[PDB]
């Protein structure tokens, strides 16, 4: 093995610490974005301890702007730092130019974080929005390559819940299609029961182009149809 | 800190058992107040103060309580209140503990993604006040992360102390029903001697302590508690 | 295409016998070999010479170990079969799942070993007793020798009842191994 | 065994490896040539480079540099470290200009290219070159001079030098004549012969001479001038 | 055969190779295949995307530079958008310090020493990626770099998993720049990709992006609504 | 020339061997020892003793033995050699790739030097079992001898059923090695 | 399912065996061997012959050498296997606690490798003193083989008691292992 060096070529033509990274993004909680004509939804995987932690305080899907948000899986201490940095990188662009920040623009300088020439970031994020051109989902990885992705998920569970979404997409699908999508696929891949205090997700209309975060009222609105 | 095969961590999964070597500290959250209890031992018939290792003001309403390295917590509390006065000078406003505790979890994120850095090898629990009257215990972690507890407890053994903090943690306790919750957790501390456990009450935006003659008051309910 | 299809159709054959090996034909036996050596009983309850009188008794315990000793090598045989063919292609780096197949392989290689050899040991047995008894024959007041055959079926006695509990015991090693790192064995390259 | 890993380590007899391996390297390249002529001097360079590739164009793959007007420079070896001395060659001439005013003598453009070339065979972080570099001009009242500046420094003045996969076989040929007799222009035909001999009929080659009485500036060949070859003798 | 001489970018082999930008050579070869032919006035570039997954929308392969200069790479993507990055930057600013469009030679040995100057030092490491950069400036040319700092002004390119098959394509076609052609070129480019595409199967149906420049023509990425029509269907 | 002819030949024909060995050879015989010793058996059924009556009836199952045995090693040393031939130049560094054929010789020289073994250890048989043969003559009604035969037979019945299974197992395993290593046999460097 | 629980049960009934060992079965037979060996006799007091009168009495000696080792061979055996199946799932890093298993399992194994063969030992004793006693009644002059059979019992007298010494030591150096390091076995 050749992992002794930070950035060194394998025999085969590969990266090490870069595939080593990439064992790093299934273990954390699952998540999973699904992309429709209108919108977009990101449903998340609450995985609290017990009572203690208190619920707002720690979440999954953090913004990025007000018209893009995004999920996290992989180390989570080190998803408020890319995060962190996508937040400067999209206002430093609403204060040169005035337009909201698109996606693939955003996307491409988050990706451009993972330039070892420290040790590499062990982030997967699922970035999300309605900026330009109709609603788009990205998903980078912590090797910086991006896909355009219509229904992606990560975390632990990715890999049931990948082809699921394959099995129950369509092309023309509405909010109430995909929203029941969004969590009829986390009931599955799950470990425990969704109730009311389980999921954390939030959408960004195509209309209105802001996101909104679904409050525990609002949950209940869509975890009783049940398909 | 270089990525592993698996993709864990090396360093940070080694200075987060630094931490378990330490004494144990518990903060318990109530409604208008919260009351702090860290334990620790020293040598009789020296060592003439407490040396108040724990228990440390940041500001006028602040209050942290260190675990793990007690050599090492004063490099990052005195690099927590350079930055608790540079927002004060910048905001013209007390540091909130929304502010500092997401500082104190970016100086330990800060050396473990550096190269060539020892990590910090303590965990604090941060106990303050967010803008308005509300009290938020924090409590990071030598990996970055932190999550806004209601009670939390660290250092030698710091899972059955949290299990018992589980069992009997109501909504919102009374002053002395608040404190005798911290002062039930001497389970774990060897002799439940009053010489060991410094408890300290924050309350109102007013950090003050409670005298050894008021302990003792406290711990000899224990022995009847005990049989 | 005949071959083609032959072949398929023997991996997938094997994949069902492992599976089912492991959820029912395993841990049927771990209760049953536990039944004969309890761990409950007390120190020298178990290994002692008591109840032990060619030796017609040791013939027939010897002839239920054959049995357990047959069924184990079939059954141990496919199973680390199983786990050889799941190998992936050798690669440089990133296999820290196919460190646990090695390993895993050794130890299955090692209880496969262990039981391989009670066949020999047994014609040992028989060996080690007829060349000392034939002494006692021809020198029947040498006394030593008829000690001699006396403890040579008594350490037989001590060694198949310490035989019978590393049965059960290797089960039981074998099995909550293959338990707890079962995700590593079936997708190791992830 | 042991001590061949970093430059900045001796070997106990006394000599040094890690710029004694790249001598292994620029003698598996494409090879080089270059010989003085009693009218100029006159490069070459042959690309055995065929097989591997067929679909470059007929004269892309050049490797006949210039500093400026009247100094021809080539390679032999890896074609990016060697480059990038040319960059530090041409603007050595560039600063000589622009503190002297005057063209830059060849006797002091070889010393200054050989101090950093050999510079980079001393610091553990970066790696030595791998190229070996003939440097050559023609005086109007002096004859030429070839300067063969290998790896580790050694700027030796030479008077015909063959560097690359046959260093040691056109050595046994070149000795055929003084070559301080016939013109440049016989001197194309006897090198053409040498290239057949030790690899078809291929224009892969592409020599450029300094003189033909042209200014004594360097130039290619021509289309006319490399039509006219021996293909027998 | 002690294998010492694999991890740095300092070592030398003792048979005079570095082993460690070799490795880089051969990342090239783990890419989609891409073919790009050169006519008389025109060049095209057929590069084939990747599309990993099912939902997954594909990959983008070819970029662009100027409105006369198009890469298209193969290899790693992170190794790739800093290289084209690190190529605008020196093609706009020569249209900003001066006023006329760049010169190509002079703008790919800006870029070969963007692949020297990462490979000297020990710190940084080699860049693991192949450009092919297709550009028209008074004569067509068709440039392409690699990890080692190396130039070849080609005529017919080709890089990726199957790329020896559609290099025999061009080997054996050399007709291609006498007749232009250009409705005709495209169908030779198109057929280099389907005669080395995954041991025969279609995956033409736009996914296969391709891209024109020439005379007149700026970097025109042909559309999805025009190269299906005929393009795709010759044979 | 003569004789380069003929080499170029050899190699060529040799060629041909590994791939009709593995493409037809190797697993038509896999179907076939799997037809013998199936997988999908239950437990119990292939490695017995239950349809056992010099043991003439041995003698026939060792005949068969030998005639497994003389043709594993007359296609493995063919298909070892032709890995060997295409080894190639040694060279420092980037020679993962020969690290694989060599990883390949070796495993195909244990599992032929293993079946070769086999010739050695039927002369054991039958040397031990004449030599106690000769004691069962000379003392008659020492009963262990006559049970040591007995037994004798039982373990090399089932040491020639577990080298079947030998047979079964290392067909299988060298193929699906070759098959998933197939690109670095052939060419290890390209 | 039914096997499942039993299973659990039985993972859950091993536990309770290992403790009950530390606590009370180990430590007695530390004392009750160490009440045949004082460590404070003064030197040649332990291995000597002055006791000493087949051998009857070396008869009777070796049923309480194969009790020692009966009991010794299964509390053993039980305590290797409840370490064993303590070990956590294979993972990369923070398995320092795997080695310092693997200490206890190495020396674990080599007492009872050493216990076990004491069961073969004895019989080959038997068998070559039955051989040479053979030859004394054959060729009753030479006079070596009379000599090497009573130099024979003066031999494995020592043996006898080093054994002894031996499984006294094995006792406490696996008690004293275990204690020191116990936080690490079970976490």
């Amino acid at each position: 093995e050749y992992d002794r060096g930070v950035n060194t070529f394998s025999p085969e033509g590969r990266l090490f610490q870069v595939e080593y990274a990439l064992g790093a993004i299934k273990l954390g909680s699952t998540a999973v974005g699904i992309c429709v004509n209108d919108g977009v939804i990101l449903a998340s995987e609450r995985r609290i301890s017990s009572t203690l932690i208190e619920k707002d305080s720690v979440e999954k899907l953090l913004s990025i702007d007000d018209h893009i948000g995004c999920a996290m899986s992989g180390l989570m201490a080190d998803a408020r730092t890319l995060i962190d940095y996508a937040r400067v990188e999209c206002n430093h662009y609403k204060f040169i130019y005035n337009e909201n920040i698109n996606i693939k623009s955003c996307v491409e300088l988050i990706s451009e974080l993972a330039l070892d020439f420290s040790r590499p970031f062990g982030v997967a994020l699922l970035i999300g929005g309605v900026d330009k051109n109709g609603p788009c989902l990205w998903y980078t990885e912590p090797s910086g390559t991006n896909t355009r992705f219509s229904a992606a998920s990560i975390g632990s569970a990715q890999e049931g819940a990948e082809l699921l979404l394959q099995e129950n997409y369509k092309k023309d699908m509405t909010f109430e299609q995909a929203e029941i999508l969004a969590l009829t696929v986390l009931r599955q891949v799950m470990e425990d029961k969704l109730s009311t205090s389980n999921v954390e997700i939030c959408a960004i209309k195509k209309s209105d182009q802001t996101f909104y975060k679904y409050n525990t009222d609002d949950i209940s609105r869509i975890i009783d149809v049940l398909p | 800190t270089v990525f592993s095969p698996d993709g864990h961590l090396l360093q940070v999964e080694h200075a987060l058992e630094a931490v378990k070597k330490g004494g144990c500290a518990v903060a318990i959250k109530s409604s208008n107040f919260a009351v702090l209890a860290v334990e620790k031992k020293n040598i009789p018939k020296l060592q003439n103060p407490k040396t108040t290792e724990k228990l440390i003001k940041l500001d006028e309403h602040n209050c942290l309580a260190f675990a793990g390295l007690n050599a090492d917590a004063r490099v990052l509390v005195n690099k927590t209140r350079l930055e608790c006065q540079r927002y004060y000078l910048n905001m013209d406003e007390p540091a909130p503990v929304d502010y500092i505790a997401k500082y104190v979890a970016k100086v330990q994120q800060k050396f473990t993604h550096r190269g060539g850095v020892r990590p910090f090898g303590i965990a604090t629990l941060i106990a303050g006040f967010k803008n308005n009257k509300e009290i938020c215990i924090y409590q990071t972690e030598p990996s970055g992360i932190y999550a806004a507890w209601k009670a939390q407890a660290i250092g030698k053994n710091a899972k059955i102390v949290q299990e018992f903090l589980e069992k009997n943690y109501q909504e919102n306790m009374e002053q002395k029903d608040c404190i005798f919750l911290a002062l039930k957790a001497i389970f774990e501390v060897v002799e439940l001697s009053s010489k060991n456990v410094e408890v300290a009450l924050l309350t109102e935006k007013d950090l003050t302590f409670i005298e050894e003659q008021e302990i003792n008051s406290m711990v000899e309910l224990i022995d009847q508690e005990r049989t | 295409q005949k071959i083609k299809e032959e072949y398929n159709k023997f991996k997938y054959d094997i994949t069902k016998q492992a599976i089912e090996s492991l959820r029912e034909r395993i841990p049927k036996r771990i209760i049953f070999f536990n039944n004969l050596v309890n761990v409950n009983s007390e120190p020298g309850s178990i290994l002692n010479v008591n109840d032990l009188d060619s030796h017609k008794q040791i013939y027939l315990e010897l002839e239920k170990i054959k049995t357990y000793a047959s069924e184990l090598i079939e059954i141990i045989g496919n199973i680390k079969l199983w786990i050889q063919l799941n190998v992936p292609r050798i690669e440089d780096g990133n296999n820290f799942g196919v460190g646990i197949q090695e390993e895993a392989i050794q130890e299955l290689a090692r209880v496969e070993e262990s039981a391989f050899n009670l066949y020999d040991a047994i014609v040992k047995y028989y060996m080690e007793r007829a060349k000392i008894s034939t002494k006692v024959l021809k020198y029947p007041n040498v006394s030593d020798y008829q000690e001699a055959v006396r403890e040579l079926d008594e350490k037989e006695w001590i060694h198949i009842k310490i035989t019978i509990v590393d049965m059960r015991n290797n089960y039981i090693m074998l099995y909550d191994l293959l338990y707890k790192n079962w995700e590593k064995v079936v997708k190791p390259k992830n | 065994a042991g001590y061949d890993l970093s430059v900045s380590t001796f070997s106990p007899d006394g000599r040094l490896y890690q710029v004694e391996y790249i001598y292994k390297s620029i003698n598996n390249n494409n090879t080089a040539l270059c010989l003085e002529c009693k009218d100029g001097i006159i490069c070459c360079c042959i690309n055995s480079n065929m097989d591997k590739n067929k679909m470059i164009k007929k004269n892309s793959y050049n490797r006949i540099y210039h500093v400026n007007n009247n100094i021809i420079i080539t390679y032999s070896g890896f074609d990016g470290d060697a480059r990038n001395i040319i960059d530090r060659a041409r603007s050595e001439a560039n600063t000589y200009y622009y503190n002297f005013h005057t063209n830059i003598p060849l006797h002091i453009l070889v010393n200054r290219i050989s101090l950093y070339i050999h510079a980079y065979t001393l610091y553990w972080h970066m790696r030595p070159f791998a190229a070996s570099i003939i440097i050559s001009s023609f005086n109007e009242k002096d004859k030429g001079d070839i300067y063969c500046i290998e790896p580790n420094g050694a700027c030796y003045k030479y008077s015909g030098i063959v560097i690359g996969k046959n260093k040691e076989m056109f050595k046994t040929e070149i000795e055929k004549k003084d070559y301080k007799d016939i013109n440049v222009r016989d001197a194309i035909e006897d090198i053409y012969k040498f290239i057949l001999t030790s690899n078809n009929l291929q224009n892969l080659v592409n020599f450029s001479w300094i003189c033909k009485e042209s200014s004594y500036e360097f130039q290619n060949i021509h289309e006319e001038i490399l039509t006219p070859a021996l293909n027998k003798a | 055969y002690r294998n010492l001489y694999d991890t740095d970018n300092i070592i030398y082999s003792p048979e005079g190779r570095l082993y460690q930008v070799e490795y880089a050579s051969e990342a090239i070869k783990q890419g989609t295949c891409a073919v790009a032919i050169k006519s008389k006035d025109y060049v095209v570039v057929s590069g084939l995307k990747k599309c990993i997954s099912k939902l997954s929308f594909p990959q983008e392969k070819i970029f662009k530079i100027d409105d006369y200069i198009g890469i298209s790479m193969s290899g790693i993507t992170s190794d790739a958008k800093v290289l084209t990055k690190f190529m605008q930057n020196e093609c706009l600013s020569h249209k900003f310090l001066y006023n006329e469009n760049i010169n190509i030679e002079s703008l790919v040995r800006s870029v070969a020493d963007k692949y020297q100057k990462n490979t000297q030092k020990s710190s940084k490491r080699a860049f693991g990626v192949g450009l092919m950069i297709a550009a028209y400036h008074n004569e067509p040319c068709i440039f392409e770099t690699r990890p080692n700092g190396s130039y070849f002004e080609y005529d017919a390119l080709s890089f990726g998993a199957r790329s020896h098959a559609s290099k025999t394509y061009l080997e054996k076609n050399l007709h291609l720049f006498e007749e232009c052609s250009l409705e005709e070129l495209i169908l030779h480019c198109l057929k280099a990709l389907k005669c080395s595409l995954s041991s025969e199967s279609e995956l033409t149906i736009s996914n296969t992006a391709l891209a024109v420049v020439g005379k007149n023509h700026p970097w025109q990425e042909i559309s999805s609504l025009q190269l299906e029509e005929y393009l795709s269907k010759v044979k």
